[PDB]
């Protein structure tokens, strides 16, 4: 700050730190489980 | 006098012995907090909570002047939260059927 | 125990019952509360007299 | 940043109904019929003039998804299909391509350990 | 529901703004809404008169 | 548990519940003693799987 | 040099005698030091640490009506989950000094069964008896372990006692079952446990966690019992215990017990504990 | 059981049943509320005439 | 059992000491309920528990009857299994999701629920409708959601997802939007956007319970806390930017 | 010891998915398991949990 | 079926909510579409009249 140095990175507190986890990274496309399921299991069978 | 008012009713207690339980006690270089108590900030928070004061609805809880903390505005007397919902309710709640803005657009 | 308020009533609320303390106090006994003149180190500064 | 700079300023209403000697017909939106053939062309017809995704295909989704997407986006308005078909480019929530990925490696490598 | 009820029987006019009023006619409760959302002011009651 | 505080009610559902007494159930090795979870689980409304 | 003077004050109807000299001092090299602490009375009967003693009748019709100090600090300590309180560590403390009162006794045992090679058979009544009676006097405080140890390898055994050993043993280590079942026999039939099991369960428990240990029977003499110099208590033998640059300023601002709060004189900005001041959206 | 259920038959005898629940849970109406110091200090939930 | 019973068949030996026996015996007493009891304590001493492990040893307690305490203080130790049982069961040895119930309008059909980002500037309150026509949809303060997020598409598809990951389609679901925070001009942006995205999210949960397990997952239903910072005049553009220094 | 104990995890999880015929409405796996745990999360499926990819 | 018709539960069998695909569809009840300059009326008008009440009232 004033006449001193910077800290460095990770002494800060988290920059997304009131993000919650299952937000960071989304887990989006749960539409395509199931999809996906089915058709592991037919191409098994095959 | 008009400080007549001002003496001590009782006799206030000596203080005739050492340090509590875990006091600060401060050697060489020690940060050192006569305000947190020693040995129950010392413990785990997973074990007794993120909670500071009872968990019970905030109405009972007063903001205090000049002290930073809480206090009951019944002193030291709890209800808990059961008691503040009509018997037995959902969630406890006014009614069982909504939310507060389920409520509201209901009723709009 | 310690003092968390104080209020200005009546003392005949609470005051010492009748078959405890002398007879009639009024008639028998002259008393006027009055201050110690001297300095006193402990106790109570007003004292019945 | 404006769409709008060479609009006309009118702001003001219109029915050919009164204000003309013409016989009306209304025109609506694309339904589903027309909007398919349309965005159908716009994309593949696209993409084979070389305008399009090309190597970068597996990028963006597939056309069902996209047709349903820009559907709910435009709401099958021609002006606004056409827009969106554009605007495709930058859509950052969709997860299709990702999760058809992790699968057909998922099946592949479950084909390497029946080899091996 | 099932309470035996005195409510006063409502008379339809078109000529009248707001709501005519008239004698008392026994009726049973057919559904009462305690919720304030379930019954807006002026609250209303659900009945059945008796006599038609 | 029965819900005390807020908190709690959100962590709180009869068809949850269902998984719980599911796992209680399988835990038995022999129908009487199943009998009885079965008759509470049906009492208390439960989600039946 | 343009000292301070500072003119004493004296005892007054709201001001008493202690009051003054423990709040007020008229020195001023001895101002801004720091804060001094105190106790009354049950912070001063934990802290003083007086055993009581025993006396007439109401003493012990308290020793009679006394019941289980073990299960009612884990009353105590549970009852924090009452909606009304909160879970204490010092409860906790409590809890944990009365489960392990006894603790280094059993430390002492697992000395005797496992820190001595060839301990006679220690079925046979002799040195049974030798190791009943050291143990309660390691318990009671009459003996230092280490006294009561090397008593214990010193106890006079069997005339000839090696050349009897080496018809036994090649390099003199006996088998150690006998010494952990009388180990756990003398904790039983003196009465050192209120539960039975307590005994037997420490004692094994704490042998099967120093099992994995490197070199894991053998001892530093100086470390092994009380002496002057100690281990940590992480590390003691068979015990029981085997933003960020703003942090410094921050202190009071998390989730925080106190003993003292905080006062307006003393801090500028902070709101107090319970404050939520990123308040997420629940149902 | 008010109605006898199908599956009467089938519970258990009471045998070995020395944990029995229904007395283990049952408290004398005694031990369910303490009087504290803040009950005798209770104010009145009615206006008093004269205190 | 069968242990037990050939232990005891067997009965004493020709071993020295006894040997095998008290081999049999102390490995016996590890299998006791005393012993795990004591197991359970030593585990506690050492704080391998977390609150709930206490609550649960609380309702455990409050369960005895004074008779019942008197009862079991006799073996001196199993008042110590009743209270401890279940962190005893789990030393010695998982609710997914919330799947509730519906909440709507029995009449309207209507379901409401509530988005909000910055505590303040954002929030918003969906009510979702389920149209039987497949013609459905997006409204916000009654204008239509297309001109109210400005056609910007990476906004729209915000709102989109939920119906995407509830595997439904949009065009069967009505809903329209309301704002109860800070009203401005145009709320197209996207935090606002974000903000929109959770309200009708928790809107169609309200509609249809099982949907809330997806939704959850793909971390919709999520409530992020993030503000600007506070007004301040000891910052030069008023947040974050601290006055120029000189040294002296 | 480390590839003693990889070869064993990556086996049995072939044996998870590989076991997957009948499993389709087979008994193999829970009904609730089939409610709760068949979705992409950061145990099962996971895009990926890490930045610069 | 309507999305309320659908049995999403693996394991139960409902019954179907008794609004299912009954209530009907017209934008005139619903979703709520509005002109703005009714809007603005509407808005200031209900600022406006918040001090005009009859309190006593036959």
């Amino acid at each position: 700050r004033r006449g001193k140095p910077r800290p460095r990175a990770g002494m800060f507190p988290d920059k997304y730190r009131r993000v919650p986890m299952l937000l960071k990274p989304q887990q989006g496309g749960q539409q395509y489980f199931n999809h996906f399921l089915i058709r592991s299991t037919n191409d098994r069978l095959t | 006098y008009y400080w007549s008012r001002y003496r001590m009713p009782t006799q206030m207690p000596k203080f005739d012995g050492p340090a509590p339980v875990a006091a600060p006690q401060s050697m060489n270089s020690t940060k050192t907090n006569e305000f947190i108590d020693p040995i129950d900030d010392k413990f785990p928070m997973s074990i007794r909570g993120p909670l500071v004061r009872p968990d019970v609805p905030e109405d009972q809880y007063v903001d205090s002047w000049y002290i930073c903390t809480s206090m009951t505005h019944h002193m030291g007397d709890y209800r808990p939260w059961s008691a503040s919902a009509p018997p037995n309710a959902f969630r406890f709640r006014p009614f069982n059927e909504f939310d507060a803005k389920g409520r509201e657009y209901v009723q709009y | 125990q310690g003092a968390v308020a104080t209020a200005e009533i009546p003392a005949f609320f609470n005051e010492r019952p009748a078959w405890e303390r002398p007879p009639l106090e009024e008639t028998l006994y002259v008393t006027t509360n009055k201050e110690r003149y001297d300095d006193v180190r402990g106790g109570d500064i007003y004292y019945d007299d | 940043t404006d769409r709008f700079a060479n609009s006309l300023d009118e702001y003001a209403p219109y029915d050919p109904e009164k204000d003309s000697h013409f016989h009306p017909i209304q025109i609506g939106n694309f339904d589903e019929y027309e909007y398919r053939s349309f965005l159908r062309f716009l994309i593949n017809s696209g993409e084979l003039a070389g305008l399009g995704w090309g190597p970068l295909w597996h990028a963006s989704s597939d056309f069902e998804r996209k047709l349903y997407k820009i559907g709910f986006l435009s709401g099958r308005n021609p002006q606004g299909v056409v827009d969106h078909y554009h605007q495709e480019l930058v859509w950052r929530y969709d997860y299709q391509r990702t999760r058809q990925k992790q699968y057909l490696l998922k099946r592949r490598m479950e084909g390497m350990s029946r080899g091996a | 529901e099932g309470l035996p009820v005195r409510a006063r029987r409502p008379i339809f006019s078109s000529s009248a703004e707001q709501r005519i009023a008239g004698g008392p006619q026994r009726a049973v409760i057919i559904q009462y809404h305690h919720q304030p959302f379930f019954n807006p002011e002026p609250r209303l009651v659900k009945v059945a008169f008796q006599c038609d | 548990l029965e819900p005390c505080t807020p908190r709690e009610w959100l962590q709180f559902s009869h068809r949850n519940l269902a998984y719980a007494y599911n796992g209680a159930l399988r835990a038995c090795h022999s129908l009487p003693s199943m009998l009885l979870l079965y008759k509470e689980m049906k009492q208390r409304g439960v989600k039946v799987d | 040099a343009k000292r301070r003077v500072i003119v004493p004050i004296h005892p007054t109807p709201n001001f008493p005698a202690h009051f003054i000299k423990s709040a007020f001092t008229t020195d001023p090299l001895k101002e801004k030091q720091k804060a001094r602490f105190s106790s009354g009375g049950e912070a001063m009967r934990e802290v003083q640490d007086i055993p009581k003693n025993l006396e007439g009748e109401r003493s012990r019709r308290d020793l009679a009506s006394r019941g289980d100090t073990e299960f009612q600090a884990l009353v105590e300590f549970i009852e924090g989950a009452s909606y009304d309180q909160l879970i204490s560590g010092r409860r906790f403390k409590k809890v944990y000094d009365v489960l392990s009162e006894n603790d280094d006794m059993f430390i002492w045992l697992c000395h005797t069964a496992m820190s001595v090679l060839n301990p006679g058979d220690m079925r046979s009544r002799l040195i049974y008896n030798h190791l009943r009676i050291l143990a309660e006097s390691v318990a009671s405080g009459e003996m230092t372990q280490r006294t009561a140890f090397r008593f214990f390898e010193s106890a006079v055994r069997s005339p000839a006692y090696r050349e009897i050993a080496k018809r036994q043993l090649e390099g003199g280590a006996a088998t150690r079952l006998a010494g952990i079942s009388a180990a756990a026999d003398v904790m039983r039939r003196m009465g050192l446990t209120r539960r039975p099991m307590s005994s037997y369960f420490e004692l094994y428990q704490r042998i099967v966690e120093r099992s994995e240990a490197m070199t894991p029977w053998g001892f530093p003499p100086l470390f092994q019992f009380e002496e002057r110099l100690s281990l940590e208590p992480r590390l003691k033998f068979f015990s029981r215990a085997s933003g960020h640059v703003m942090t410094p300023h921050t202190t009071l601002h998390g989730r925080r017990i106190f003993w003292i709060p905080p006062t307006w004189n003393r801090a500028g900005r902070f709101l107090g504990p319970h404050v939520t001041l990123y308040p997420g959206m629940t149902p | 059981s008010n109605t006898e259920h199908f599956l009467d038959k089938y519970e258990p005898k009471r045998n070995a049943d020395t944990v029995a629940d229904k007395y283990r849970t049952t408290k004398q109406i005694t031990e369910i509320d303490k009087w504290t110091r803040y009950d005798s200090a209770r104010a009145d939930n009615y206006r008093p005439l004269s205190i | 059992l069968s242990r037990t019973i050939t232990a005891e068949a067997v009965g004493l030996d020709n071993a020295p000491g006894h040997y095998t026996n008290f081999l049999e015996w102390m490995g016996r007493l590890t299998e006791t309920r005393a012993f795990k009891t004591e197991h359970a304590l030593f585990e506690f001493s050492r704080r391998k528990f977390n609150r709930d492990d206490v609550r649960v040893m609380f309702e455990n307690y409050r369960l005895m009857s004074k008779a019942t305490l008197l009862a079991d203080s006799a073996d001196s130790y199993s008042h110590f299994y009743t209270v401890l049982k279940d962190f005893a069961r789990k030393v010695a040895g998982q609710i997914g999701v919330r799947i509730d119930e519906a909440e709507v309008d029995p009449e309207t059909g209507i379901a409401v629920g509530r988005g909000c980002a910055d505590g303040e500037k954002y929030h918003f309150t969906a009510l979702l409708r389920e149209n039987r026509d497949h013609n459905g949809i997006i409204t916000v303060m009654g204008k239509p959601l297309s001109l109210v997020l400005d056609n910007k598409a990476w906004l729209m598809e915000m709102v989109l997802m939920p119906f995407d990951e509830a595997n439904l389609d949009y065009r069967d679901f009505d809903a329209h939007i309301v704002s109860e925070g800070h009203a401005m001009p145009s709320i197209a942006n996207e935090i606002a956007a974000f903000a929109l995205r959770m309200a009708v999210a928790n809107a169609l949960v309200k509609l249809i319970p099982l949907t809330r397990i997806p939704l959850k997952k793909s971390g919709l239903l999520s409530v992020d806390r993030r503000r600007e910072r506070g007004q301040f005049p000891g910052y030069l553009d008023g947040k974050k930017v601290k006055r120029r220094f000189a040294k002296r | 010891t480390d590839r003693i104990r990889r070869y064993f995890r990556e086996l049995e999880a072939v044996h998870t998915s590989g076991s997957a015929s009948a499993r389709g409405s087979g008994g193999g796996t829970t009904a609730e398991h089939k409610q709760q745990d068949q979705f992409y999360s950061p145990e099962n499926q996971p895009i990926s949990l890490h930045r610069n990819n | 079926l309507s999305p309320l018709e659908v049995q999403r539960d693996v394991g139960r069998l409902e019954p179907i909510p008794s609004y299912a695909g009954k209530i009907n569809a017209d934008r005139s009840v619903f979703p709520f579409q509005w002109k703005t300059e009714d809007w603005y009326e509407y808005e200031v008008a209900k600022v406006r009249n918040r001090r005009f009440v009859f309190e006593n009232t036959e």
